[PDB]
């Protein structure tokens, strides 16, 4: 177990040092506990370990809380404990420094024991020299693996089952994504540390540069080849591209760095451009029978097709979507709902089921859901709050005393996500660890965060993260948490980072997948000008976030609100009047817009204000939208 | 195999709400042209209106019928030899309409009185106004030489039934009603003569 | 004898992807073949030209300004050149070359205007009769600008040129795509000799791209493979015809590589057979257009 203890040492090094803020030290915390304190692990934190640390740096009373925790408690276990323990604390934080430490360490193990060096210090730290020039030795290896087919998949669907199947698909190409870096790990002996960070649909890793290493890497892509073309053809597929580096690289010397993921996915391009080998393609192209039926969601014929013009796949997607929202555990197992790459099933279980498989059948992996591997998702779904509520679904929203009842959906996207992972960090701190961490928060806002931020709203989220949001609640609330979610975005991000979404007001009734369509048009217009900019209800309303929050809905909309509710000589068919005049837009409008704000006796300075805003083509849109808005909310 | 076009127009008699958001504002609009932003008749709510007029008339599930207007039957495999296309709002209406600045389609007000509590809920459809000209245009298909005559007499009785019909909105309540002009009946492919067939 | 035949389109056409709701800009080589086969059928014609003779290319988007052929798979803001996929024919050496920049590639986006898409919400009133429902359904339409148009480039001898004047004649009444018969898919067709893309096709460079989706035999397919940028497009769809059976029969699936795809070794086609024991064969075109560049 020399790898073993060599990883556990590496997370375990700086646990001194949290104890000296409340190595040395450490290790002689680390002595009070017995497996702990046995063998390499004590001697990493007294001191690969070191050179491993060397690349990866290339109040009292609150941290003797966090000791005295840290005792209670004292290796994927370890490695989770490890991440919220010192999330929030300086070593880049000390997990994210710990973690990158970790793997940099199983690399430079795996390095050696291919070398197989007689002896390890004498032969890196003997000339004193020759830690330079181990990091000069081309040792680590970027592999970026990257899953294809997502939106279309999450997308090609009918809309008979549209809200089930739009939750589950997204929910699906996550967890597959998850078990394919597993599996890899699997393969490689590895650990979670070595996994950079996952995107949705892709994922980066740092490995060994040992021609073991090498094979399996070639083998489980290929591998994924084949299970991708059995079961989903080419609708979805896997590339996989690895690039060799030094410690130098990982270092940042020269600005290589920020190159060499570059190179990386101009070799991912270069994946799915000859995609398919020809005996694959001749196999596609060799069909014998045409079949007689196909699944109204997959629109496949070969696979079996139930009775419901339902495939296996899709019947078991629709059928996982409920369970997902409803039960924490994520369940990779011989027996379960949705098929995985291999050999396995995904089965979404509470924890006495969970406890169940995994005792059952030992080769079962498990996966908790905002809490066994932890996996961040955000299933927000208020109509969940209740049994006739959870019956009812997105029905429960539009019963609504008062508001016109109508469902509004909030697509929306992270401006310049792509650039944010380009260069939205200087050159001068482009690092692993950082361009972890700024992930992981994004990831961590969107997948937890955003759960509180919409606590207490009549919102369901079909999908979460930065690179689409999908989110179905009532229209008030909708719009209501979009705002809020703005706020948070630019607090969590502390500026730099903008959000554009279209919000639209639609009948419960209506299609979900003409809501999506349609909502997806109005993130568009958002997005493509004014990128920060909400785009609300209509084309013609596009506004930016701090205009629509206060210059509409709370420097008119509230006026206007509390005069009305005011007035007895007042009502919606004055505010329709003064609409109808707005609407026509006729320079005679301004005028008759006067002599009926004299007529009807609001208060001067609103009076006032609302003749100015008539006047100005911007008020106008915003006086219109607030009016729009007052009537929907006054409405019974 | 021969191709015979009749080309011509409808005049709308009463205002036409094929059919096909903001408060206070139309809730009911018009089928558009998208670029043109012109309202016009949907090539299928031509077909099946006269296909509905015919079945009524006939009894659907007839012969003449599906071979006219096509089916998809076990066995009974059949091409629609009329290609209804869809109609588009004249240049002669758009000039005429543009002199006097008359908008191609009418808001109008309606509303219902509940027989509970006697309270009237105001609804505003969008028509295309009267005397509006669309260019119709039909291919007959010639799938048997021995048939022509009888289907056109079947284009003429569902025509004629059309004429005292409505198109496609809320027909019932004074919409839609429309009269066709027969431009031209010409054979566009094949040697077939068709100068004698006539649909009104 | 390469020819030039513009399509003018009269009403919105369909042209569904994979479902009636959804709509493309343009259709592959093989459902313009399905469409002259089948008139030649109708019209009682030799289908032994179209057959052995015909190479056609994907039906590409034309404006006024410009014709444009679809974006070549050649490895070179990597947003601006993915969302681009037509280049006109003025600009096509510029992209082989490389001289083109991420905002000019956003500008030739910008610069196609084929139309402007839309969906129709139809109902079919035929159960409301039988105490049944009204039955909601949507069709994707495609509505070309006045100027904009579809057009392809047809290559073969001259009679099948002249039986192919006679075919394209025939289909512009017929019409092409989906739900054609129930108002969609009219256009007027225009066959002329065309001196740029003759011009254009007259060159001996060093890559090939694919005009026409295509796919290669399996003897064609081993040596075309080696170095290949592509994109495997399934063809898939049901049978269109009186006489194949009693009932609607799905076409075996066939996957064919997609217009722009950029081969070292260029491979001929082959009429492909995706019929599945009917009273006819089912012909999928798969036969090769080739615009060879210098890269």
């Amino acid at each position: 177990n020399k790898k073993l203890e060599l990883m556990y040492g590496s997370l375990l090094h700086d646990i001194g040092k949290i104890v000296y803020r409340s190595s040395k030290i450490g290790s002689q915390f680390l002595n009070k506990f017995k497996p702990f304190q046995l063998s390499g692990i004590v001697d990493s934190v007294s001191y690969i370990t070191y050179i491993a640390d060397n690349i990866a740096s290339g109040t009292s009373s609150q941290y003797a809380a966090l000791v005295n925790k840290m005792t209670d408690d004292l290796f994927s276990s370890l490695l989770q404990w490890t991440e919220s323990l010192w999330s929030y604390i300086p070593s880049v934080s000390l997990y994210d420094h710990s973690k990158i430490t970790c793997a940099i360490a199983s690399c430079i193990y795996d390095y050696l024991t291919e070398m197989n060096c007689v002896n390890y210090r004498k032969e890196l730290f003997s000339p004193y020299e020759k830690t330079k020039q181990f990091y000069q030795e081309d040792v680590f290896l970027l592999v970026s693996l990257d899953m294809s087919g997502i939106q279309d998949f999450i997308y090609n669907i009918s809309g008979s089952k549209a809200l089930k199947s739009l939750r589950s698909r997204s929910f699906y190409l996550e967890t597959m994504l998850e078990s394919l870096v597993d599996d890899l790990l699997s393969d490689l002996e590895l650990s979670r540390a070595n996994l950079l960070y996952t995107g949705g649909g892709h994922a980066y890793l740092l490995l060994p540069n040992t021609e073991r290493a090498r094979d399996v890497l070639a083998s489980f892509e290929g591998e994924m080849k084949e299970w991708f073309i059995k079961i989903f053809k080419t609708d979805l597929s896997v590339a996989i591209a690895y690039k060799a580096c030094t410690g130098e690289d990982l270092m940042n010397s020269n600005g290589t760095y920020s190159d060499l993921w570059q190179t990386v996915s101009r070799k991912l391009s270069d994946k799915k451009a000859h995609k398919y080998s020809l005996n694959e393609i001749k196999l596609f192209n060799s069909t014998i029978h045409a079949g007689t039926q196909e699944c109204k969601e997959c629109l496949r014929s070969d696979i079996d097709i139930s009775e419901d013009s339902l495939c296996k796949i899709c019947e078991g997607i629709i059928a996982i979507s409920n369970d997902l929202r409803d039960y924490s555990f994520f369940v990779v197992s011989p027996e379960g709902k949705v098929p995985l790459p291999r050999n396995r099933y995904l089965s979404v279980e509470n924890q006495d089921g969970a406890e169940r498989k995994i005792k059952m059948n030992k080769e079962t992996r498990i996966y908790s859901k905002n809490q066994v591997t932890n996996l961040w998702m955000c299933d927000y779904d208020f109509s969940t709050l209740n049994p006739e509520t959870k019956k009812q679904g997105i029905a429960s929203y539009v019963n609504r005393e008062v508001g016109i009842p109508r469902l509004g959906v909030l697509r929306a996207d992270i401006d310049n996500l792509g650039t944010t992972f380009i260069k939205g960090i200087p050159e001068q701190y482009r690092s692993i660890s950082r361009t972890a961490t700024l992930s992981r928060q994004l990831s961590m806002f969107f997948k937890f965060e955003l759960s509180n931020i919409l606590k207490g709203a009549r919102i369901s989220v079909i999908y979460s993260g930065g690179d689409d949001l999908f989110l179905i609640g009532a229209w008030d609330d909708v719009i209501s948490k979009a705002l809020v979610l703005r706020k948070a975005f630019t607090r969590f991000s502390a500026g730099k980072l903008t959000f554009s979404a279209g919000i639209g007001m639609y009948p419960v009734k209506y299609p979900i997948s003409k809501m999506a369509s349609e909502t997806g048009v109005l993130e568009d217009l958002a997005k493509r000008g004014e990128k920060n900019q909400v785009a609300l209800w209509n084309d013609s309303k596009v506004f930016g976030w701090s205009q629509l929050e206060e210059q509409i809905l709370k420097e008119k909309m509230i006026p206007l609100q509390e005069a009305l509710t005011n007035s007895q000589e007042h009502g919606k068919s004055f505010l329709y009047k003064m609409l109808e005049l707005l609407r026509n837009e006729d320079q005679i409008n301004i005028a008759r817009l006067a002599y009926l704000l004299a007529r009807s006796s609001l208060s001067e300075e609103l009076t006032q204000s609302i003749f100015a805003w008539s006047q100005n083509k911007q008020q106008k849109v915003e006086l219109i939208t607030a009016i729009e808005y007052l009537v929907y909310q006054i409405r019974e | 195999y021969s191709k015979i076009r009749i080309v011509g127009k409808i005049d709308v008699l009463t205002g036409l709400h094929i059919g096909g958001s903001m408060i206070g504002a139309i809730a009911s609009p018009v089928v558009r042209d998208p670029y043109s932003r012109l309202p016009i008749i949907p090539g299928s709510s031509i077909k099946g209106k006269m296909r509905s007029l015919l079945a009524k008339h006939i009894g659907q599930d007839a012969p003449e019928i599906l071979r006219l207007f096509g089916s998809s039957q076990k066995g009974a495999i059949q091409s629609s030899r009329l290609q209804i296309s869809d109609a588009f709002f004249s240049k002669a209406s758009q000039e005429e309409f543009d002199k006097k600045d008359l908008a191609y389609t009418e808001t109008k007000f309606e509303n219902t009185i509940s027989r509970l509590t006697a309270v009237a809920n105001p609804r505003q459809i969008e028509r295309v106004t009267r005397g509006a000209s669309f260019d119709f245009h039909i291919i007959y298909n010639v799938e048997n030489i021995n048939e022509v005559m009888a289907d056109f007499e079947n284009i003429k009785t569902a025509i004629h039934l059309l004429e005292n019909d409505y198109l496609g909105g809320g027909g019932t309540r004074g919409n839609g009603r429309i009269r066709f002009v027969i431009d031209s009946i010409d054979t566009v492919v094949g040697d077939f003569d068709s100068s004698n067939l006539s649909i009104k | 004898v390469v020819k030039l035949v513009k399509l003018t389109f009269k009403s919105p056409v369909h042209f569904g992807m994979k479902r009636l709701s959804d709509s493309n800009h343009t259709i592959a080589a093989d459902t313009l073949f399905s469409a002259l086969i089948i008139e030649a059928l109708q019209q009682q014609l030799e289908l032994s030209h179209l057959l052995n003779n015909l190479v056609i290319t994907d039906l590409f988007p034309y404006n006024k300004t410009s014709y444009f052929l679809p974006k070549p798979l050649i490895r070179i803001g990597y947003k601006a050149f993915k969302k681009l996929t037509y280049i006109p024919v003025e600009n096509y050496s510029e992209y082989l070359r490389g001289e083109i920049d991420s905002l000019e590639a956003s500008k030739i986006a910008e610069s196609l205007n084929l139309g402007k898409a839309s969906l129709s919400t139809k109902v079919s009133l035929q159960a409301v009769d039988h105490n049944g429902e009204s039955e909601p359904y949507s069709v994707g339409n495609f509505t070309f600008y006045p100027e904009s148009g579809l057009y392809f480039l047809a290559k073969g001898n001259a009679d099948t040129i002249g039986q192919l004047e006679i075919l394209m004649h025939a289909l512009q009444y017929s019409g092409i795509g989906g739900k054609r018969s129930a108002g969609y898919g009219q256009f007027r067709c225009t066959i002329e000799d065309s001196g740029k893309f003759d011009s254009l096709l007259s060159q001996t460079g060093n890559i090939a791209i694919l005009l026409s989706s295509a796919m290669a035999s399996d003897e064609e397919l081993v040596d075309c493979l080696e170095d290949a940028r592509y994109l495997l497009k399934k063809r898939t769809g049901f049978v269109q015809s009186k006489t194949y059976a009693d009932q609607l029969v799905k076409k075996k699936d066939f996957y064919a590589f997609s217009a722009g795809s950029t081969f070292y070794q260029k491979f001929n086609g082959k009429i492909f057979d995706v019929s599945d024991n009917g009273r006819h064969s089912v012909y999928r075109y798969a036969k090769a257009f080739w615009l060879e560049g210098k890269i």
